[PDB]
């Protein structure tokens, strides 16, 4: 029913529809789009941060000396051509709560198998080229679903032995 | 839970696996179309998930645990493709596979951690033991030449 | 109708054929009402208490130590400016003032 | 899942395991598949396919070692998979997968054989430890060494 | 809907607003402007001085004594050209303790 | 199934082949532990006498 809908900058507008049985999806955020009553389909991404709290419990290095390691990450949807086609096919319409789960599990394993990489001694002195490692490594899979990395880091580190 | 490794050694490891139906693919899409249609979500997760855990606990015997921790992305590695390529033939593939938890009832990494945690409570203690002989060795000088100068005026 | 703003705010709007991003603060904007959607973005200065708790410095030693920090969205650069809007559209000044804080 | 089942050496194991089946779309052996089973429920495909790989992984499991099951079970769901095709097809049901989901013993076979290493480990880390107390308390013993000598040396200028 | 206002010498009265669409931004202290019923905006500055008691506890020198140093600081807003722009942009409208919590942090 | 225990005793051959293995293992974990764990604590003890 709805007709001639915008979204604004923070939320993405996705349509597909056939007019000819042609596959035509079209994906515009912040910008301008018309769907008539059942040409294509009115959805909107939340391309908002979504608050990150990777904490890893007994968690050893290298050495193997047992941590248990809070980490901090930025992640964002991207905004790029061909991921947000895989954006789009991928997850929508899952809330917030989905997200925010899918990628806290999935950056914990990937969080625990980096720190597992490096020993202690690193995470001691250079953890920002830690971070750093972490982007190289987590950048080729974590982009894969269209959530992009903006920051990384570890909160506290917490040892019992 | 309580899987063997290729020393036999019983270890508790947990897995996380992110899947999605790849509707790109006509092929594929065809295929699984075949039996998908009219399965709730819980029954799909179910069922690729007790065929992962079975592709997982197979694997286990493949790399050690000290390979496991260590050497991890190529774990992954293998492990991604051969799961995908037994899944994409049942017409599901994963996105991203990886290891959640590894966990041990046996004490066996427990030896393993500590050994380090002694090797550097070793330089803790030489530390300490440095600091105490330079304060001490000059505190007892200085109290020396007190205690002379004192009996020096008495 | 025009909706005047300030300068501690920023009136980003999509209306009727704007595709392109339009970076308002501080001016007016036409608006239809049954056609653009209006959505805010608060530019005030926040102060951050960065607290941190038992961190070990590069001796190892433990000491509690905290931080206050002024962050605001330099809302001057129409890049930055367009590429905070993108996420900072609907989050409320706490969760703000958080995220960046744990940053 | 087979209870109290045994190897070729004889070692009793209870595995369970996991099948993926589901009814094949092949031309002639859709006649066997429509002149076969149906209008019988879903439970009764489960139970009859239960029972019959039941029997065949019986079979198999006794037609390999433990020490194969052990190391290289790949290749024994993939000779499942040779062996289980020839039968499971007759009736029209594939195979889409093959494996095992866990496996339970008696007479503490993995348990026993994890013993050779679970010590190796504990071997260096006492290694380790020895040799670091050792280090720790040789430089320990010499900084109480000469702070002794240079604090009896003050004291004998003070008693002099 | 109010329309030419003025104020003291004491607050500044900023108003911006695009009469054509391009950034019209005026601010000016203790003069005279006129603003429309949606022309621009109508807001003023405290440039009173605000009160500051920087009290710091358990702080030491580079020699290390503790010493629980309190202080008093004079700040106010300034009234310069390109400055006032950042602080037309920047603070207002929060109020007087909010400058003065955020000024006595940071001092 | 075998009420007879006639089985059993054949599985229990080879159980018994495997716990040899099993005790060899800790067997030669623990003299290699134990050798160089001796040797250590002589040379401490050296050299504490020695500081005496």
């Amino acid at each position: 029913m709805g007709n001639c809908h915008t979204v604004g900058p923070n939320e993405a507008l996705v349509v597909s529809g056939g007019c000819c049985g042609s596959d035509y999806k079209q994906y515009v955020f912040g910008g301008w789009a018309w769907a008539w009553w059942c040409i294509s389909d009115t959805q909107r991404i939340s391309l908002e941060i979504m608050t990150l709290q990777p904490r890893c419990e007994d968690v050893e290095t290298a050495e193997g000396v047992a941590l248990t390691v809070t980490g901090v990450a930025q992640v964002k949807i991207m905004t790029e051509k061909e991921l947000l086609a895989v954006a789009c096919e991928q997850f929508l319409g899952k809330n917030v709560q989905d997200i925010k789960n899918v990628v806290l599990q999935t950056l914990e394993g990937h969080l625990r198998s980096i720190l597992g990489t490096l020993t202690v001694e690193q995470i001691y002195q250079d953890r920002d080229q830690f971070a750093k490692l972490v982007r190289e490594v987590a950048a080729p899979d974590v982009g894969r679903m269209g959530i992009e990395i903006l920051s990384f880091t570890i909160k506290d580190v917490y040892d019992k032995v | 839970e309580k899987v063997y490794t290729r020393h036999g050694v019983p270890i508790s490891v947990t897995g996380i696996a992110q899947v999605k139906i790849q509707g790109q693919n006509k092929e594929m899409l065809a295929a699984a179309c075949q039996m998908f249609l009219g399965k709730t979500e819980a029954e799909i997760a179910h069922i690729a998930l007790e065929t992962l855990e079975g592709h997982q606990r197979a694997i286990m015997a493949h790399m050690t645990v000290e390979e496991i921790y260590k050497d991890r992305q190529k774990f992954s590695e293998q492990v991604f493709k051969v799961a995908s390529s037994d899944l994409v033939n049942m017409g599901i593939s994963v996105v991203s596979y990886t290891l959640k938890d590894i966990h041990d009832d046996q004490d066996y990494l427990h030896s393993l951690g500590k050994a380090r945690t002694a090797q550097v409570q070793k330089d803790a203690r030489i530390g300490e033991a440095e600091a105490k002989r330079d304060a001490g060795i000059r505190e007892a000088k200085a109290k020396q030449e007190k205690v002379s100068a004192q009996y020096l005026s008495e | 109708m025009f909706f005047t703003c300030g300068p501690n705010e920023a009136m980003v709007v999509s209306g009727f054929c704007r595709s392109p991003p339009v970076m308002v603060a501080g001016g007016r904007v036409f608006v239809l009402p049954c056609i653009q959607q209006i959505q805010r973005i608060s530019l005030n200065t926040l102060t951050l208490n960065v607290k941190s708790e038992k961190v070990y410095t590069r001796h190892g030693v433990p000491i509690s130590v905290t931080g206050i920090a002024q962050v605001k969205i330099q809302g001057q650069n129409k890049e930055m400016l367009a590429a905070a809007c993108q996420m900072f559209l609907g989050k409320t000044e706490a969760e703000i003032a958080h995220i960046a804080l744990e940053t | 899942r087979c209870e109290d089942v045994e190897t070729a050496e004889g070692v009793a194991l209870t595995v369970t395991g996991v099948a993926q089946v589901k009814i094949m779309t092949e031309k002639e052996l859709l006649a066997v598949a429509c002149e076969q089973f149906l209008g019988k429920n879903v439970q009764d495909i489960k139970n009859v396919v239960l029972q019959t790989l039941e029997g065949h992984l019986r079979s198999i499991l006794g037609t390999l070692t433990v020490e194969q099951i052990y190391q290289d079970r790949d290749q024994f769901a993939k000779l499942v998979r040779e062996v289980a095709a020839p039968d499971v097809g007759r009736m029209g049901i594939e195979i889409l997968s093959f494996t095992i989901k866990d496996v339970y013993d008696k007479v503490d076979y993995l348990s026993s054989l994890g013993k050779t290493q679970t010590a190796v480990v504990q071997r260096d880390a006492d290694i380790g430890v020895a040799e670091a107390e050792r280090d720790a308390g040789i430089r320990e013993a010499e900084c109480k060494k000469e702070m002794l000598d240079v604090k009896f040396m003050a004291d004998t200028k003070i008693a002099d």
